């Protein structure tokens, strides 16, 4: 619960209606509604994912709602659904090549949903009675509705004695494995022993002694090939990213498996989305890299983000229009985003307000969205923290004109940091 | 050992109760303006309610940046951690520039985790009393009841526990006279050695006995431990336990640094969002004092302006030293203080403006008194003047030799004299510089 | 029953032995004497008592060393079970 | 006989003689001229000793051999821990330079470290369930648990063994039998050798100081210790494991006495060649508590950084120049160049008549300082070929027209291959 609010916290989804008409403002988004339909579209597109290879660029100037609209994207997509956000610069690893790190963050942000039947059988131990040689055993489980005892084989006895049952537990035993799972208890424990004071639990179902077809979903992305480049796989899962795995034999076999368990009812392909924040500083053979990568199958949506026009590309002399080369800058569709207006900087800076529970009176709000149309959003936001915290201190109720003013000379812009930089302090 | 460090006299912004800037500040000097600023954003820290905000201590060398950082470091107390890095240290040949930031960022976040352990421990004196076999079958000998004579230091408790636990007494040597290591839910014995009355001078042995215990049999043992979220990090990255890791050859290279978005998120984060709202740990975010931000890489500001883009990230602050330059790995791309213009918008600036001549006399006598050495005033005018001429740090090291010099010199206090020697002696790079 | 519980007795606390010669906590056992001692004066004296012991049947007097004000007992009836040094 | 360490090209240099009041004295400690460079070292040389501050850097500066490196390596022998490495040798690569440069401060600091335990040592006469331990004042019979039971057997512990045990049930056998090497006569076992019976009382409690530096981190960084000792170690050491343990652990001892650091000193010799990344690191590094005094050479004047473009004194940063005490060396005059010429000739073991050392003087001073030394040596071989008792002008001529100086080098470079 203790999560503290960020840059993008204020936005909690794209604003849409039924027919995809963008709002004016709503789920802390505000103006912009080109660029909010055009996430919105895309958004369904991903959410159908009928079609695989598909790329878009959110190009536009610093401010104008970028990164915001693609936490927006992510959020509106929900759940079930993996959104692997990365910046353009993590893909430069010492222990993986650049075109590794993408094609692991492609197959990253690719689920399949794995069917799995399964038979629990559970209850109230009322008798765990187990005769021990130092071989016999029987197991009576309850329910609100029947009862049944189970003669308890060797193996079986041994396995609950490893995860200590005693009368009264309410355990979950998969027939198929025989795996212990204790969830709780039903009654104390003899109110006599001075010690193991606990609550205790509902009651099982009612035909809970044998569930015949349990059916579990196990959701697991196709980063799986890392469960078979080694022997170990939980030390690449985890910590390792050293996963220079063979292509062959791991990929494709992964991938063929994959098709197999889709024809035959086992699992489901569900395609998510990968966001590459600043993708100009991606190499040009990130890009030639992602012009074929993106051509697969499993190749998910592709978002981007670029905040410049003409510049070079980093590996090469020539320069492209968003720093990408020409090729895969033509193969996506960019979607610009349209700077801000007096009245849509206003209301994203209420929205703030409202997001850190900060007040402040109308003159305040006027002459703080001045300042942001002269300077800037988020330095905006920011005045907003600081003139909050100069009111906390001042121990009064709201902000008024005289702390946002006082927080614009105590802590300076960019614009003014340059002007004020004249004294030559070093080049 | 004082081990007197380069400036150790900041303990802290010294603002008054109002929130304005003094001149005795608590060591530091002068600097109203950045000092306020610190004040508001110490202010914002303990808040604890926003993240992923950065500041910039942008100004002219010698406007002590790194100073007023400690300053308010000290400020924010042990209490929250404080993560002190250079630009420099982002530079790593075994892992990437942008998982260093990230290892430094979860440094930067602290998390105290309680845990509260009801444990009973004492001489055993083992019995049980005989019970009719169980009611429910036949007859024959059964125990419903196990006794153990717990006896500690302050008296004797019996406890009348489960008798279920009768293995694990049997299974470790649990001998009447012997300290045992009860746990109230577990139940789990775990046995601390003999009790040291037994320890007679003509046996030969050690880590057996161990002397009984202090209190009441039962104790409630409450301890907190303060781990920041890359401790938990590294703890739950490498393995432990069996599987062949005993091996030298083949797994002594622990360097393993490289970690994954996957495990660092996600399950890590919702563990300790488990643990705060549960009750058992509480989340403390610090700080990431980064100097020498101009050092860094393109490809670090551009992972940057996005970590501080998440909820979890903390409070950093950047103290940039150089002015317009060229930024690092870019082609003669120039921008102010060696940032991106793009990051520059997402950090707030405090400008520090140069020392008077007075606060320069006022820092080289606090740093004099600092060492404990006196001077006497034509020594400190001089020493002042000298660093109105050069560089202001020229002067407080010369405090120290000249010092010794004194010492040496048969007198007690530095006089003119002394400081005029060892300005010929041990001069500056601006004189230096007359190759 | 027996087995899982073997109820026994308690550990029958120990003496706490004392240097017959300096009566100071004794942190030695001579093995031929058979005796605590702590230092190797009373090492040596043990020793000589014990030599004239076996010269004879039994040593008539008793040795004395370090009397404190009480009168001191000088232990020759401190019983040395060990047989001859071989 | 021939050792290891032999004469050099600063082992003339036995110190940096200075008078009690630090006044530079003409040539003592085989060092000449420098007067106020010598004076500058003693002073630093104090501070160093003194350890009342930390983070205190000194820069020497001055022309290609004005006897900056023989300065400094006249402090060391003068001031116990001191570091000497290049710019070079803190690039690895398996290390990053940061890395190699903190473990380069770190090993520049030593820690005394007092250990008190108690020891029982002796003969073992005969083993069992018990132990009769004999020493040469007095025998003891000891009762032995489980664990020594177990020890006295996974070590084949015997009569006559000279055994060791202190706490913790660390068994010790340090060495074998004292008389019964005896009936051992032809072979003698590896690790069987003898020693003499300890004497005095049984039990018995050592105090030991072990001396180590602040570069212990390297000891708790692997599971295994030794082994990383020797070699390059471990690479990584993790920034958590070397402040909030190893310096924590050192401020504790200290507190209760356990431990005291004794600040070293970490020599960089040309430290022009360091990358400004290293320079910004040293920025931050000399503000920490645990910071040595550190000493630096460069014989560059206005010269680039290297990995930038930019020019400045001394061919480092600004920022860092403002952090650093200059002492810059002198040029040697006629009589101090032929005094170091004399010093060396005396220690090389070379005789030489006045003419001959006017010659020398004269070389040394038309060329480079180093050459002269070098001329020294070869005449004295040539003297030896002729069979002299002392070398004369014409040997020093004949080498000089054998080997050439870089000027005449160059100057006969003509040919353009
Ligand atoms: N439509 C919007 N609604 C609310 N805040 C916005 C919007 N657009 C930009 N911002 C704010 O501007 C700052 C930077 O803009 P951002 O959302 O990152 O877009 P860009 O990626 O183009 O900079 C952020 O702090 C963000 O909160
Ligand atoms: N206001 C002040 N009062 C006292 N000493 C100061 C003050 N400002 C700077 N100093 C001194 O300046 C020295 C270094 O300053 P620092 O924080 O490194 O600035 P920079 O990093 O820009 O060089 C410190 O040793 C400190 O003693
Ligand atoms: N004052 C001096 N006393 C003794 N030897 C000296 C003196 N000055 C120079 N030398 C000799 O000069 C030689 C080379 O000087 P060097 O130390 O390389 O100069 P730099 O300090 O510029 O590196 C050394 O072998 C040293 O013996």
């Amino acid at each position: 619960r203790i999560e503290r609010i960020g840059a993008h916290s204020h936005i909690r989804g794209l604003g849409l209606d039924d027919a995809l008409e963008p709002r004016q403002a709503s789920q802390g988004m505000v103006g912009q509604l080109a660029a909010r339909r055009a996430a919105g579209v895309v958004l369904e597109m991903i959410r159908e994912g009928k079609i695989a290879g598909r790329a878009v660029l959110i190009a536009g100037q610093p401010g104008t709602g970028k990164t915001a609209i693609a936490m927006g994207m992510a959020q509106a997509l929900g759940p079930d659904t993996p959104f692997t956000a990365i910046a353009g610069s993590e893909i430069f690893s010492l222990e993986m090549s650049k075109t590794e790190a993408l094609t692991q963050a492609f197959r990253r942000s690719i689920g399949v949903r794995i069917k799995e039947e399964t038979e629990i059988i559970e209850g109230e131990v009322v008798e765990i009675q187990i005769d021990r040689p130092a071989k016999v055993g029987k197991l009576t489980l309850k329910t609100t509705e029947m009862e049944t005892i189970y003669d308890l084989g060797t193996k079986m006895i041994e396995s609950l004695t490893k995860d200590k049952v005693q009368a009264g537990d309410v355990i979950t035993i998969d027939k198929a494995t025989g795996k212990i799972s204790k969830l709780g208890r039903s009654f104390t424990r003899a109110r006599d022993y001075d010690a193991m004071g606990s609550q205790t639990k509902f009651v099982q179902c009612p035909d809970g002694e044998l569930q015949k077809r349990k059916e579990v979903v196990h959701t697991v992305s196709l980063h799986e090939i890392d469960v078979i480049n080694s022997r170990t796989q939980g030390f690449l899962a985890l910590f390792s990213g050293d996963t220079g795995e063979i292509k062959s034999e791991v990929r494709e076999q992964i991938n063929a498996k994959v098709a197999e368990w889709r024809e035959e009812g086992k699992a489901e392909i569900i395609p998510g989305v990968l966001f590459i924040d600043e993708v100009h500083m991606l190499d040009i053979e990130s890009f030639s890299f992602l012009n074929r990568a993106l051509e697969s199958d499993m190749a998910p949506v592709l978002i981007m983000a670029t905040n410049r026009g003409i510049t070079r590309i980093r590996g090469t002399s020539y320069q492209s229009p968003h720093g990408i080369p020409i090729d895969l800058l033509d193969r996506l569709l960019i979607v610009s985003t349209t700077p801000y207006s007096e009245k849509d900087t206003k209301q994203i800076l209420r929205i703030r307000c409202e997001e850190e529970d900060v007040e402040m009176s109308e003159d305040a709000y006027t002459v703080l969205t001045r300042i942001g149309l002269e300077t800037s959003l988020r330095y905006a936001i920011q005045l907003i923290t600081a003139a909050s915290l100069v009111c906390r201190k001042r121990k009064g109720t709201e902000v008024q004109v005289d702390d946002i003013k006082r927080v614009y000379s105590l802590f300076l812009d960019e614009s003014r940091s340059t002007q004020y930089m004249k004294e030559y302090q070093d080049a | 050992t004082q081990r007197i460090a380069s400036h150790s006299h900041v303990k802290g912004l010294g603002l008054d109760e109002s929130g304005l800037a003094k001149q005795a500040a608590s060591g530091l000097v002068g600097q109203e303006n950045a000092r306020e600023a610190c004040g508001v954003i110490v202010e914002l820290i303990k808040s604890k309610k926003m993240a992923g905000r950065a500041v910039l201590l942008a100004g002219p060398p010698g406007t002590g940046k790194t100073a007023l950082a400690l300053a308010i470091a000290q400020e924010l107390g042990s209490k929250v951690p404080f993560c002190p890095m250079v630009g420099s240290e982002v530079y790593s040949t075994e892992i990437k520039k942008t998982e260093v930031l990230m290892e430094n960022f979860r440094r930067a976040i602290g998390l105290r985790i309680k845990e509260t352990k009801e444990v009973y421990e004492g001489e055993v004196t083992e019995l049980t009393p005989c019970e009719t076999e169980n009611p429910m079958g036949g007859y024959g000998k059964t125990i419903s009841h196990v006794i153990i004579g717990l006896k500690t230091a302050k008296g004797t408790k019996q406890l009348k526990l489960d008798p279920s636990i009768f293995e694990s007494l049997q299974k470790e040597r649990v001998e009447a006279g012997d300290v045992i290591y009860i746990e109230a839910n577990s139940g789990a014995v775990k046995r601390q050695g003999r009790c040291d009355t037994y320890a007679t001078e003509f046996d030969l042995e050690a880590e057996e006995y161990v002397p009984l215990p202090k209190g009441d049999v039962h104790k409630k043992k409450e301890i907190i431990q303060d781990v920041t979220l890359h401790d938990l990090d590294v703890a739950n990255a490498r393995p432990q336990g069996g599987q062949d890791i005993l091996s030298m050859m083949g797994q002594l290279m622990k360097p393993k640094k490289t970690e994954i978005t996957d495990k660092l998120r996600g399950e890590i984060n919702k563990v300790v969002n488990k643990y705060i709202d549960q009750g058992i740990a509480e989340l403390v975010p610090g700080v990431l004092f980064v100097d020498e931000v101009h050092m860094l890489d393109i490809e670090c500001f551009t992972y940057l302006h996005r970590a501080l883009e998440s909820s979890i990230a903390p409070i950093v602050i950047f103290a940039s030293n150089r002015g317009n330059c060229v930024i690092r790995g870019t082609e003669d791309i120039t921008s102010p203080h060696g940032i991106p213009l793009d990051l520059l918008d997402r950090v707030m600036i405090i400008r520090t403006m140069l020392y008077t001549p007075q606060e320069m006399k006022q820092i080289i006598k606090i740093r004099a008194q600092t060492e404990g050495i006196n001077i006497s005033e034509e020594a400190l005018n001089h020493l002042g003047e000298i660093g109105t001429k050069t560089t202001l740090r020229y002067s407080v090291q010369l405090l120290t030799p000249a010092n010794l010099l004194a010492k040496i010199n048969g007198k007690d206090s530095i006089e003119k004299e002394h400081v005029e020697e060892i300005s010929e002696l041990f001069y500056d790079a601006k004189s230096s510089a007359k190759i | 029953f027996e087995e899982w519980f073997p109820q026994g007795r308690p550990p029958k606390v120990p003496v706490r032995e004392v240097c017959p010669v300096t009566h100071r906590p004794a942190l030695y056992r001579d093995p031929v004497t058979d005796i605590p001692y702590a230092t190797a004066r009373a090492f040596k004296i043990i020793r000589e008592a014990y030599k004239k012991y076996i010269t004879a049947h039994g040593l008539p007097p008793t040795a004395s060393a370090l009397g404190p004000g009480p009168p001191p007992p000088e232990p020759l009836p401190g019983s040395g079970p060990r047989a001859l040094r071989q």
